[PDB]
């Protein structure tokens, strides 16, 4: 009940937004004969909008004056309402993905380098080096803290290609 | 004096230019040092006349280039009659257009 | 074989081998997970 | 003349001159002239310029050894 | 070169038509450029302010308003056929000014006889900034 | 008209008066490059600045500089 908001399931717009889409959903379902494919496929998508409004509610999504569901990203609010799951664990999920992926390109770059012509494994990928990259990123934030621990991380500023001032 | 005038087998069909990106120009020959020459590899790849200066190997490769059109034209046909023919109603708009 | 395998190699092939696995992932992820908003387990 | 008045050549160096493209940037010297020009150390560079060019010629208080 | 050659007026001009990019009225009010060389043969060129001409057997003599043109028809000249063409500047008075081959051995050469003007002798990027040259009328690249 | 400035770090390439469409640079002898060459300007009052020059430099930076300002008849590339 938090920002002035209703639960959805406690929610009245929710309910009639629900009830509004099942009619259009049924309006158009009653324009074919029930042993026919269209006749099928609506009754899919009213089933899936049916399951998809029942997921919703009872979840702790909350939704405020219009029947739309809000999401709480304040943390420790959202820990104290139970509202975590809706953006504080997707987005620790997104920044490990996003990890994978800059330690896999950090690790494909490094170790693409002390050869002859490094262009040329840029632009045509080592497969299977690609691969055994892609399967032994799994621990990317130890081996990230790791090189920022020793210092390989990190490049000083004598190496590195500056713009005159 | 028409007569039909054919060399027989002047390219030998192998993958060995396949893995070179940067084959058809001299100056994408020498392999990529910046990202402008991978632009420059999709913009110079139908420029046959600065490939080569003989007009008999680009008139080849216009013959093939205008049949691999050809195929993609009957291609899309074809998918589009598929497409008429599976997942359509052509049979239900024949009835009442 | 080699030849076509680093055709296969380069970095429009292989990206479009990682186009399709991580669009048929997603695709298969929603069509088996109608439509979630929330992680709720 | 006594040594040579440059660096080995083939080795590394580390090119100190601000407006250039290469600072802070490690090249291989190609040859150092002997006659006494302002720039004998002919360095070739991996990376290329926006001219397209990898070599310059640099003078003896613009080059260091690579960190 | 060794002696300065003048121009002739009287020269044949090469083979032409009408040109519809040619001299305008700057013409005759300032300066315009004129084109002599010396063709073994008669053989087709391309001008640059049209179409096509044929040059004579002997003199060819050509009116330009930009000098650029001028240096353009020169290049042209000497990559095609290695004419070694000259061109003069012609004011309004009459003043007539030598102005491609100023030692007669084109600027590729040195001719150990041209003294170098407008040289600075720092490198680039050892000028002073704008604020140490400020109401002064000097440019950092000036001095 | 436009000012043309050439440094010490030129080599004597000659290829920015190749370059050149107006005929402005020139070689001189010089002693302070390998091919005893340097770049003068003696007809900079000819330059449109067209920054062809710059181009034909293989020298890192710039060897030839060109700065606009001032411009005349000739500096404009007018016809008229
Ligand atoms: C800088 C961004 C930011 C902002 C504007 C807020 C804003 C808020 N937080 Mg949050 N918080 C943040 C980042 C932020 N948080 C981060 C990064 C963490 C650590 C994961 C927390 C952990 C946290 C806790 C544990 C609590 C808040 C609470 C609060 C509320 C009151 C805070 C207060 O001092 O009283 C307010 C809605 C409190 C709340 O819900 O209200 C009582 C509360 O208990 N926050
Ligand atoms: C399904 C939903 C979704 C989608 C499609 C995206 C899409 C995107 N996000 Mg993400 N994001 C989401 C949800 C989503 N976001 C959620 C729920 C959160 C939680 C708040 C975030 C937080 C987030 C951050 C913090 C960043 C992105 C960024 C990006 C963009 C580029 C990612 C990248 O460079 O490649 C993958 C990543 C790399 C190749 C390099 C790795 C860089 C990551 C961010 C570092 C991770 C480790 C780091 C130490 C964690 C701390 C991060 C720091 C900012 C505090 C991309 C458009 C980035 C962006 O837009 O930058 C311009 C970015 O920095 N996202
Ligand atoms: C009869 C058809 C025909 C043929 C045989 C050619 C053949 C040629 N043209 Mg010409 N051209 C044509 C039609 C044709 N053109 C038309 C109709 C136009 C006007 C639009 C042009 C405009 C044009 C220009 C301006 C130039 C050429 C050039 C060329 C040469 C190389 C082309 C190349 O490398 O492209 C390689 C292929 C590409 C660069 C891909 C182009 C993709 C476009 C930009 C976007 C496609 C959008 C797509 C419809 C939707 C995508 C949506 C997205 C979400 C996926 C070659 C001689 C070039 C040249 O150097 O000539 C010698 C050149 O400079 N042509
Ligand atoms: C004009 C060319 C063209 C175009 C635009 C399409 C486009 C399409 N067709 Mg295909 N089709 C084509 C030619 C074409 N087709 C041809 C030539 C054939 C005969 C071999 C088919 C046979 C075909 C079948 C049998 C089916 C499609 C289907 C489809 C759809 C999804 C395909 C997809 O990504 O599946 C994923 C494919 C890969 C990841 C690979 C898509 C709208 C599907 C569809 O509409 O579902 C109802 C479907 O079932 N098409
Ligand atoms: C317009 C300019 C431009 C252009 C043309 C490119 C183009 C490219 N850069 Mg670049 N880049 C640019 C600007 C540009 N970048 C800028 C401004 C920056 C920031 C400074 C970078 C930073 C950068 C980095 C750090 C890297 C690139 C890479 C690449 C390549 C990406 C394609 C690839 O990896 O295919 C492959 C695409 C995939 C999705 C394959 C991923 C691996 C799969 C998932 C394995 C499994 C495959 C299997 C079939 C399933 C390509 C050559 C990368 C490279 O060289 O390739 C590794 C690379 O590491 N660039
Ligand atoms: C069939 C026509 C066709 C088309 C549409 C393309 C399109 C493309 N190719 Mg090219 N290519 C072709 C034929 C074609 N190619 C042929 C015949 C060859 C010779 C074998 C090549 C060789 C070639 C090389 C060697 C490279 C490309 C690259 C590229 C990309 C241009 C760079 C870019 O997007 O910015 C830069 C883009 C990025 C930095 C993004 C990197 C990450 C992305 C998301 C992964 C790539 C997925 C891709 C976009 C989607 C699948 C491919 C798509 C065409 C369906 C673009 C996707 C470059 C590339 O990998 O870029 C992706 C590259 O290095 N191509
Ligand atoms: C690379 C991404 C990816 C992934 C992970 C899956 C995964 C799946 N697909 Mg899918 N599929 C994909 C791409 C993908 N597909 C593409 C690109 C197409 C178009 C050609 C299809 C077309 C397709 C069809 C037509 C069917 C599946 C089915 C399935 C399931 C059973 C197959 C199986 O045992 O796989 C391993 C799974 C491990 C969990 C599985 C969840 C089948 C299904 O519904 O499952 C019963 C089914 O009927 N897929
Ligand atoms: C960057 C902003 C952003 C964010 C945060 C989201 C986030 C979401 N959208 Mg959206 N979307 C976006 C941009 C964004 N999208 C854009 C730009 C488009 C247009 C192309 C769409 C089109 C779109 C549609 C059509 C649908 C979504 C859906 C979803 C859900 C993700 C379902 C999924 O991928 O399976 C979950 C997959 C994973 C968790 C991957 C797991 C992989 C390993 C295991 C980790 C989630 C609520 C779907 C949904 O459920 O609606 C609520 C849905 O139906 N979105
Ligand atoms: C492994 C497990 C992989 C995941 C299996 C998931 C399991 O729910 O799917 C069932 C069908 O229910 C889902 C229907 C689907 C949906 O609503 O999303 N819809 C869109 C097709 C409506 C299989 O029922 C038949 O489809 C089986 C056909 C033969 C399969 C052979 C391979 C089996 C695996 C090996
Ligand atoms: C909880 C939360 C939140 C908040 C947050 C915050 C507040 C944050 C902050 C943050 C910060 C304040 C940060 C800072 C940073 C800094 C720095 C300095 C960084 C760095 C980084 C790096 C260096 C990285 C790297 C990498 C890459 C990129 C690739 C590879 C891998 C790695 C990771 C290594 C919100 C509400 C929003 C949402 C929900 C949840
Ligand atoms: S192009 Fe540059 S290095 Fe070459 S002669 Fe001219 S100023 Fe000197
Ligand atoms: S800007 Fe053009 S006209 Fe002026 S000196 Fe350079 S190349 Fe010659």
């Amino acid at each position: 009940d938090v920002a002035g908001l209703t639960p959805c399931s406690e929610s009245k717009a929710y309910n009639k937004l629900e009830r509004k889409e099942l009619k259009t959903l049924e309006k158009r379902l009653k324009k074919y004969e029930p042993g026919s494919a269209p006749y099928l496929a609506l009754q899919a998508t009213k089933e899936r909008t049916q399951n998809r409004f029942k997921n919703y509610a009872k979840a702790g999504l909350l939704c405020g004056n219009d029947g739309l569901p809000h999401l709480i990203s304040d943390p420790g609010l959202a820990l104290r309402f139970n509202h975590a799951g809706e953006v504080f664990i997707p987005t620790f999920g997104f920044l490990y993905v996003a990890g994978y992926i800059g330690h896999v390109g950090r690790q494909y770059i490094i170790k693409s380098k002390e050869d002859a012509k490094p262009t040329d494994k840029e632009i045509i990928l080592d497969v299977p080096l690609a691969l055994q990259l892609a399967f032994q990123g799994w621990a990317w934030p130890l081996a990230a803290i790791q090189e920022l621990r020793n210092g390989s991380l990190l490049e000083k500023d004598e190496n590195i290609t500056v713009s005159p001032r | 004096k028409v007569k039909i005038a054919v060399d027989r087998n002047p390219v030998e069909t192998n993958f060995e230019k396949w893995a070179k990106p940067g084959h058809f120009s001299r100056a994408l020959a020498k392999g990529p040092n910046t990202t402008t020459w991978i632009w420059n590899l999709h913009a110079d790849a139908h420029d046959f006349d600065n490939h080569t200066s003989d007009l008999e190997e680009i008139s080849r490769k216009v013959f093939s280039a205008h049949f691999g059109q050809l195929g993609i034209i009957l291609i899309w046909l074809s998918g589009m009659y598929f497409h008429g023919a599976r997942f359509s109603n052509y049979e239900g708009w024949l009835s009442d257009p | 074989m080699k030849d076509f395998t680093t055709y296969l190699s380069t970095a429009p092939v292989v990206g479009l081998g990682w186009a399709i696995f991580t669009s048929g992932l997603l695709i298969e992820i929603n069509r088996f997970f109608p439509d979630p908003l929330v992680f709720s387990f | 003349k006594k040594k040579e008045v440059g660096p080995k050549r083939g080795s590394l160096v580390k090119v100190l001159r601000p407006e250039s493209y290469w600072y802070n940037q490690v090249g291989k010297v190609v040859s150092v002239d002997q006659s006494g020009i302002r720039y004998p150390v002919v360095v070739r560079f991996e990376n290329q310029n926006y001219a397209g060019v990898s070599t310059n010629n640099y003078a003896l208080d613009e080059v260091t050894d690579p960190p | 070169p060794w002696k300065q050659p003048e121009l002739d007026p009287d020269t044949p001009s090469p083979i032409f038509g009408g040109s519809t990019g040619g001299l305008l009225r700057k013409a005759q009010v300032e300066e315009f450029y004129v084109t002599t060389w010396e063709s073994p043969k008669e053989q087709i060129f391309e001008m640059p302010t049209g179409g096509a001409a044929i040059m004579r057997k002997g003199p060819n003599l050509l009116k330009f308003a930009r000098k650029e043109q001028c240096l353009a028809l020169t290049t042209q000249l000497r990559t095609k056929f290695k004419m070694t063409p000259c061109f003069y500047r012609v004011y309004a008075d009459g003043k007539v000014e030598y102005l491609h081959p100023k030692d007669g051995v084109y600027p590729e050469k040195v001719n150990a006889g041209r003294v170098g003007v407008n040289q600075n002798m720092r490198s680039i990027g050892e000028n002073v900034d704008p604020i140490k040259v400020k109401f002064t009328g000097s440019q950092p690249f000036t001095i | 008209a436009h000012v043309v400035k050439i440094y010490d770090t030129c080599i004597g390439c000659t290829q920015c008066v190749r370059a050149c469409p107006l005929d402005v640079l020139e070689m001189v002898p010089w002693d302070g490059c390998k091919a005893a060459q340097m770049a003068s300007s003696p007809r900079t009052e000819d330059c449109v600045g067209c920054k062809r020059c710059e181009t034909a430099c293989p020298t890192d930076f710039l060897s030839v500089r060109v700065y606009l300002g001032n411009e005349s008849t000739r500096s404009l590339g007018l016809a008229y």
